[PDB]
């Protein structure tokens, strides 16, 4: 007999991280993986997800064939587990993350990785720039634009009072990690090499900008 | 207030005197206070929220970006954010570029991986691209709102002695503001140095330091992303795949 | 022993995606002013955590120079240089750096202590 | 001609410090070393030998000095002591040195008021920087000597209350302390 | 308790709550006035030490550099 | 206290010199001194 | 090359990089206090100007 | 006679540089070294010691110099800086030198 609630909570947290649906950085151990897999097996309506993630043990065995109703039901199951949008690419992210976690060896220090192996056309940033580029100009714009900056002291005072208890550092961390994860997921989904040199050089540019 | 200093040597009665103006030291001390910089950043964010409010934009940003049908609100929000950032850089122009067009993207097939807001010239007018699903995915992501990022003594001493804006909403506002700030830096290089330099910058952000510090570093205020030093966890290990036996003689970006 | 091995294994961390880590740009001090003593205690605690480096001199003898020609030559080169201006510049840059550090550190500057620093003048002259 | 004799005193002392720094086998001028955070060995050597030179001046019978020194080169504000760029002490008989590099860089990089064939020449800025570093290490040595002569507690109390420079400096060793260039000038602060 | 109370009354609530978490401030806030005016303290009659203090403290060891060792 | 002490004594290996320990593993909320100061703090002022 | 190197040491790799493209730092960042020092260089013994014709 | 004194200044400085190059134990004249792409050690030594000589002239109190130098001898155009045949900098406290050999050969 196992505690359904604890296993469900561990599964929820680990899947939240492994789906890139949350920025909560909590050190995850092998025990959380064991709990999430056991809960996935035990719960009847998560059997599809459990089989999906268990197929990742061998790299040569790929995703089971699911008819549209099955995919929709699994999407509803994932949504219920996360109580949050969620779609097929989230499932692909989860599959890749769990595959890399499972095939990884037992080790003393947490391994830091980047999203990869999701979604034939291995491209770079410039070809995507050109290509998607036109697909953009192809579309006609929706709106045509052809500005109040009020400094109402009382109103800004009330806004500051509302914002004052918020730990600015936490807000910056959340925003930056959200932008980073969205950029990484867009790169991986588009099958484009994510050049972290450029992304880190963005921060380096900000740092060099400040001190002048 | 001024402070005077006198130096006297043992060979004579001569005294050489200098006057220091305390305002410089007070300014440094004020700039060294954590609460002062926190107030500056929070006041910028509050001004942004007030600017949205006077434009009826009171609905949460996530709800604004989740509405596929109503494009006018998305265009107005992005334009207002761009104008706010432009005024922050140049506190003399209240109206942004008087004419520009907006196109909203709902497909991955025509999406740019990492630059959700992009600018282009259709030979007649500025055009701005908005990747709506990317911004929706950004704002809808769950935030870490219980963890603490690193004074207990003052709290101990104290113990012994109306628009509803949640933390999630404020984080969403800051996220959109930073995204539009990045877009505006790209747009500034565009407008001031040509399409060629803009598309060069899209693939190499390192040109920002040279094309901003020449004018912006001595004339405008501080940038929002410069409030904290951001680094990628275990950056060296992940970057080990691309290592050069280098010889850097033009290391213009430390 | 198998249970202990499994306990060690289950506490092993698993792979995680990278995250953007925030570092403090400037050591911003808090609102409440601090005196020199509390600042000294805090900064000494901070210094304790640093890693000291060993310096090994070639020999124990005090460095010196008895080359006359070089000595009178340096003296001649610095001969037209007034001692008043040199000492004034040195003292004023020392004072400015001290005051700047005090202002940045949000620490109260005791004028009397800084004045007492340089009373060895009268101590020498009187005795 | 007594004032000329005293100026000769001070300038000869400064020239001897200059020549010691020359003999110490320097690759760059002082300021240049202090902006080079990559090479802490040279900064430590300069500070240590200035301390040794001051020690010999204060104690003319002492001809050698310890050959080891634990040192930390301060880089960040949260580990820097205001008003004390260099601090000397020892624990279990091992000399302990702390150097605030940014503070000394700011000290030597200020703009100072400025009211034969071999090409040798010394600028005013260089000489004044030399005197400034000598004075700073000399203040550090005063704190160090208070430590040795009256305990780590008198050292710690003097770090916060500098009147021990005039109380604990007895007149018997007035001739000894007069050897210090810090005693050749007075600096007072008056509100205005 | 009276040493804590003396720091309280003479240096404020802030210093009192600072002392509650760090007793090492007693040496600085007592020796300035008490060490030369009052009698000897009762706990100073004997030198008290914890048995095998170094071994138990080995969990918290610093590669230290103490320049303000105001408490030996 | 007795249970914790005897557990640590039993699980300790046979050794030539007496092992000096401190009390631990007695009585969820792992706290420090300052949070306790604040918290219990009021619970005090609460009392008349 | 040594002038560029000395600009590097005295004012940062950024001043070095900016001087690599803008040589007016040879006359701005070379303060008159060290004029006697820079006069020791043989590069200071001559002037070379370029005039359109 | 002030112009004669200044010419004596300049020519004595040039002669001292000449004598330093002589003491540096050269097998060939400068140009000859610079056309010898097979022996980069000699070119690096010449450039490094000229840098050291200039450093001593600019800083008369400095008598020694670093004994290590990372150097690259540029051969191709796509790795050459126009107008800057030799460039000095350092990274992690290690002197970094770049020499454009064809440019200097054309100069001499």
């Amino acid at each position: 007999l196992i505690n359904m609630r604890r296993y469900r909570n561990a599964a929820r947290k680990l899947i939240h991280h492994y789906s890139l649906n949350s920025t909560s950085s909590t050190e995850y151990k092998i025990s959380d993986v064991v709990m999430t897999m056991i809960f996935l097996l035990r719960s009847e309506k998560y059997h599809s997800l459990f089989k999906l993630l268990e197929t990742t043990f061998d790299d040569y065995t790929c995703r089971p064939q699911m008819t549209q109703v099955q995919t929709d039901t699994l999407l509803d199951a994932v949504r219920s587990l996360l109580e949050m949008t969620i779609d097929l690419t989230t499932v692909d992210i989860m599959r890749s993350s769990f595959a890399r976690c499972f095939n990884s060896p037992i080790m003393r220090y947490a391994k830091i990785v980047l999203l990869q192996n999701v979604a034939d056309k291995r491209t770079t940033l410039e070809e995507l720039l050109i290509e998607r580029g036109e697909k953009i100009q192809m579309l006609q714009p929706q709106q045509y634009i052809n500005i109040p900056f009020c400094d109402d002291a009382e109103f800004l005072n009330r806004l500051l009072k509302h914002i004052d208890p918020y730990p600015l550092s936490r807000m910056y961390y959340n925003a930056a990690n959200t932008m980073f994860y969205t950029t990484m997921e867009n790169y991986a989904v588009s099958n484009c090499k994510f050049n972290i040199e450029d992304y880190n050089n963005i921060f380096k540019v900000m740092e060099n900008i400040r001190k002048h | 207030n001024k402070v005077r200093t006198v130096t006297e040597i043992v060979n004579s009665d001569e005294k050489i005197q200098k006057t220091y103006e305390l305002a410089e030291f007070d300014l440094k001390n004020l700039s060294s206070l954590e609460s002062y910089e926190t107030l500056k950043i929070k006041l910028a964010l509050s001004k942004y929220m007030a600017m949205l409010s006077t434009l009826e934009m009171t609905q949460p940003l996530l709800e604004i970006f989740r509405n596929k049908a109503d494009t006018r609100q998305i265009a107005a929000v992005v334009f207002s954010t761009l104008a706010f950032i432009h005024n922050r850089f140049h506190p003399l122009v209240t109206n942004f570029t008087n004419k520009m067009e907006f196109v909203v993207t709902e497909t991955n097939d025509t999406s740019i991986p990492g630059e959700p807001i992009l600018f282009t010239e259709n030979e007649g007018v500025l055009l701005c691209s908005v990747d709506r699903p990317s911004i929706v995915k950004m704002l809808s992501r769950e935030f870490d709102t219980e963890a603490l990022v690193n004074n207990c003594n003052v709290r101990i001493a104290k113990t012994f002695g109306d628009f509803s804006i949640t933390e999630v909403e404020a984080t969403q506002y800051l996220t959109l503001l930073l995204t539009v700030e990045h877009a505006y830096l790209h747009y500034y290089i565009f407008k001031n140095y040509g399409v060629f330099e803009y598309c060069k910058s899209l693939t190499d952000h390192s040109l920002f330091t040279n094309k901003l510090r020449s004018t912006m570093s001595t004339k405008t205020s501080n940038l929002l992303l410069s409030k904290f030093k951001f680094t990628i966890e275990d950056f060296d290990k992940i970057n080990s795949n691309s290592v050069t036996s280098g010889f850097n003689i033009y290391n213009f970006n430390k | 022993i198998m249970r202990s091995s499994f306990a060690r294994c289950f506490n092993s961390p698993i792979m995680r995606y990278a995250k953007i880590v925030l570092l403090q740009n400037v050591a911003l001090q808090r609102d409440k002013r601090t005196t020199l003593e509390e600042l000294l205690i805090e900064r000494g605690e901070k210094i304790q955590m640093l890693q000291p480096q060993q310096y090994i001199n070639s020999g124990t003898e005090i460095p010196f120079c008895d080359d006359a020609e070089f000595l009178n030559r340096l003296l001649k080169h610095i001969d037209p240089y007034p001692l008043s201006r040199m000492y004034y510049n040195a003292a004023n840059t020392m004072f400015y750096t001290t005051m700047e550090n005090y202002a940045v550190s949000n620490c109260k500057f005791n004028i009397e202590d800084y004045n007492n620093i340089f009373k060895v003048m009268e101590n020498i002259r009187k005795h």
